[PDB]
RNA sequence: UGUCCCAACGUUGGGCCCGGUGAACUGUACAUUCCAGUGCGGAGUCUGGAGACACCCAGGGGGAAGCGAAGACCCUAUGGA
RNA sequence: AGGGAAACGUGAUUCAACCUGGGGCCCAUGAAAAGACGAGCAUAGUGUCCGUACCGAGAACCGACACAGGUGUCCAUGGCGGCGAAAGCCAAGGCCUGUCGGGAGCAACCAACGUUAGGGAAUUCGGCAAGUUAGUCCCGUACCUUCGGAAGAAGGGAUGCC
RNA sequence: GUCGGGUGAGAACCCCGACGGCCUAAUGGAUAAGGGUUCCUCAGCACUGCUGAUCAGCUGAGGGUUAGCCGGUCCUAAGUC
RNA sequence: GUGGAAGUCUGUUAGAGUUGGUGUCCUACAAUACCCUCUCGUGAUCUAUGUGUAGGGGUGAAAGGCCCAUCGAGUCCGGCA
RNA sequence: UAUGCCAGCUGGUGGAUUGCUCGGCUCAGGCGCUGAUGAAGGACGUGCCAAGCUGCGAUAAGCCAUGGGGAGCC
């Protein structure tokens, strides 16, 4: 397919949301990612 | 208001094109135009774009391989920074 | 070390388009038992593996002559075609 | 060792099938450490890195019968499988014959051996299909 | 032809995207409509008293 | 012409044993049963007899009116379409 | 210029692509618009914006799955074969991932399947299943018929290699 | 698939060689839709992988898509607003 | 003889269809699958994409067929406890 | 006396129970419009390292003034 500017400005955010929470994070709060998408598990908007 | 250059793309990618091309990577923002970043690194380095070649990354940003000319030369303009 | 026959005539009990893979077994149990080693120790000179499978996977020789010697710390038994 | 990524450059560098591609047996630590294309031809050059060759069908046996063929034989009734009208196109054989038959008439024309009457007459008939062939034409031209 | 499985192969069409109006995945890209906010349809958002209990 | 008389031998994948992986159906309880009887008239469990040392492997499915589905037939409802 | 380790060919046939014609058919008549041509040449400047990774499938798509299902286009000119874009075999290219293995002559039983003497549909609701026949050429071909057909009717012969 | 070998704490299935095979309108090559980073590199094995795994479409971190002359863009179609 | 017509014939060319096996499967590979067999294959043909018709309404060479695994009146929420 | 039955003991599995409450539910008093001077809502951004939430808007977890507050804060 096609993608527009836009539509890849989106796909850009959902792979960085795709990250994990920063092992610093986890000492800094004394101790999950709920929104761990899978590409082929998950489905993405549009 | 928004700035045409963001910083300097360094990586290994960028330091082949600097070594042997002449040309520097910068991030710029994805509503700059080819001319837009060809005069805001002109005015920056003090140096002659001769061409710009730009791409809209998965990261969200906007890539531009700027090209200097021979009287210009990439590794030194950016060995100041 | 000496020269040996061995018989394959058992390789026919198992499906014929595996004779080759059964035929190699048999060849590695046959000169463990009769050179006294363990399995673990025979090696086979790739020169036996080609005779075996000469004529593909389902026609193996009725028999081969292999070369086998003896020896080391741990026991074993090198092998190949004649 | 894991050289399938080499596999995969010297592939390209060599301009051959992956699977045509030779690695040294004595050598892997060697080619493992390749990391670059550059790195892949230097070891090409030391011959470490090959290409095996592509066959090709051999056409000895075929040029016999071909041979045999042309000289007539191994066409018996066993040896078709096609209709008669599939080894050979009826309507494309009647072009070749009347094409021939008209190039024999118009020769004999400018040539003078035939008025432009007779041309007329016996072209005429021959698109009439009245002549098997060329000689059969010949023969007939001759009363 | 089964009307399950084997009819689900066919499906890669486009139709319901992000809509720039409301945000949900909802812009019928055929129609130019989006099911959820109206959009392309409606000035007005799109909302109706069934969306809840009637006393609520 | 193995459809049959009338079945045989063989080939390949399973099946069987071993390593690894590893569900589901189903389960009021008890339960080694068989023959008779009785009982809401179609009982492993009641009554009388008979048989019965425990555990395990393979099998083909006689019984549990076996599992699966609040009978789609029939009637009834001041039911529906 | 480039490319090749090297040689770095010449002719021919059959000829996809591509080009250009002739014929036939219609109670069927087979888009439109932008644009180009018409309408020369030098030199110079400008040519921004969006897409571009990868899969494209018996693991990257839809089917809850790394699902034996479904899913469009182009390569239809690789060799032998032959009527053939058919079978079978083999290149180029791809693959051993239609992804658990080891052992028992490996029994009973089951799935696919081969061969079965004599008989030959006795089987069965029924020839279900299987089998028979087979390509090509020559000879030859009934009833019936809307004269088109029936027809590859039927039946008989031939078939390799050198 | 098999025999040797490589790496590794660990190897039937990760890699090299040989031998043996499979696919020929496809199991090859290029792509539309659709997916959306699955691409490449390095480091890994708690998860995923019909067994195992040192491998991976898995986990983590980095990197990667460059156009006046390929598409879009422009035109108009059924038709839509 | 030429010509080369045909909702013409043969045909696993591609492609479309789905007769029999009441085979395999039937906690499937699969909520319609697999294999063999079989039908069509220049036309009322097959197909991709775009586009139109919407629920007592469409669409239907008519089977009450089809309108997203939903049809003698789709699906969602509401009326509604 | 294997396979095993019943009850308990030690350890586990499980997360009931009791205790606890940063959340709910309900009642009451007060108050009450926003938007072309572009709202409400959404998108995408924004941190040294930043995935989520909150805040904020290219001056991006913020800038200025006045008052309060106070030796801490990010
Ligand atoms: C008549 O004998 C009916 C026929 C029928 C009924 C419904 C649908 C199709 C045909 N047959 C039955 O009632 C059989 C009932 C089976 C009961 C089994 N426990
Ligand atoms: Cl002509
Ligand atoms: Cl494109
Ligand atoms: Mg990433
Ligand atoms: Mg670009
Ligand atoms: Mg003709
Ligand atoms: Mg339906
Ligand atoms: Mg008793
Ligand atoms: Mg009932
Ligand atoms: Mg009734
Ligand atoms: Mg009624
Ligand atoms: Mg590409
Ligand atoms: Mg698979
Ligand atoms: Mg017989
Ligand atoms: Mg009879
Ligand atoms: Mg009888
Ligand atoms: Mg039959
Ligand atoms: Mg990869
Ligand atoms: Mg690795
Ligand atoms: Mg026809
Ligand atoms: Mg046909
Ligand atoms: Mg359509
Ligand atoms: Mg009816
Ligand atoms: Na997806
Ligand atoms: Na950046
Ligand atoms: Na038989
Ligand atoms: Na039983
Ligand atoms: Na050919
Ligand atoms: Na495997
Ligand atoms: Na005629
Ligand atoms: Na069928
Ligand atoms: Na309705
Ligand atoms: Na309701
Ligand atoms: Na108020
Ligand atoms: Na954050």
């Amino acid at each position: 397919g096609k993608k527009s500017k836009a539509t890849k400005k989106r796909l850009a955010k959902l792979d960085n949301q795709n990250s994990r929470v920063p092992a610093w994070v986890m000492l800094k709060t004394d101790e999950r990612n709920h929104k761990r998408r899978h590409w082929r598990r998950n489905d993405t908007d549009e | 208001s928004w700035d045409v250059i963001k910083h300097p793309h360094v990586t290994e990618k960028a330091m082949n094109d600097m070594d042997f091309q002449n040309k520097l990577q910068f991030a710029v923002d994805d509503r700059a135009s080819k001319g837009e970043v060809a005069d805001a690194v002109e005015e920056q380095y003090d140096v002659t774009v001769e061409q710009v070649n730009t791409q809209n990354t998965m990261d969200g940003e906007k890539k531009a391989v700027v090209r200097l000319s021979e009287d210009d030369d990439a590794q030194e303009v950016a060995s100041r920074i | 070390e000496r020269v040996v026959t061995i018989p394959l005539r058992d390789a026919r009990a198992e499906p014929n388009h595996k004779r080759a893979d059964k035929a190699m077994i048999l060849i590695r149990e046959h000169l463990a038992k009769h050179f006294s080693v363990d399995e673990d120790a025979v090696r086979l000179d790739p020169s036996i593996n080609e005779a075996a499978w000469a004529r593909g996977r389902a026609n193996t020789p009725s028999k081969i002559r292999v070369r086998a010697a003896r020896f080391e710390e741990e026991g074993e038994a090198i092998v190949e075609a004649e | 060792t894991d050289l399938s990524a080499q596999k995969r450059l010297a592939a390209d560098v060599l301009d051959v099938g992956k699977n045509r591609v030779w690695f040294n047996p004595e050598r892997q630590g060697d080619i493992a450490d390749a990391i670059t294309r550059e790195d892949v031809r230097e070891l090409v050059d030391e011959g470490a890195i090959q290409a095996k060759d592509k066959k090709g069908n051999s056409r000895g046996r075929a040029r016999e019968r071909q041979k045999k063929r042309a000289k007539g034989h191994q066409k018996g009734a066993g040896s078709r499988k096609g209709k008669a009208g599939a080894r050979q196109n009826s309507k494309e054989d009647w072009e070749s014959r009347i094409r021939a038959q008209r190039t024999k008439l118009r020769e004999l024309r400018d040539e003078g051996t035939l008025s432009s009457s007779q041309y007329r007459d016996l072209y005429d008939k021959a698109g009439g299909g009245e002549f098997d062939s060329v000689a059969d034409l010949e023969r007939y031209i001759d009363a | 032809t089964g009307a399950g499985t084997p009819s689900q192969g066919k499906k890669n069409t486009t139709t319901h995207t992000k809509c720039r109006r409301c945000g949900e995945k909802s812009y019928h890209t055929k129609k130019k409509v989006c099911s959820s906010c109206g959009f392309g349809k409606s000035a007005k958002r799109r909302d109706y008293e069934w969306q809840s209990k009637a006393g609520e």
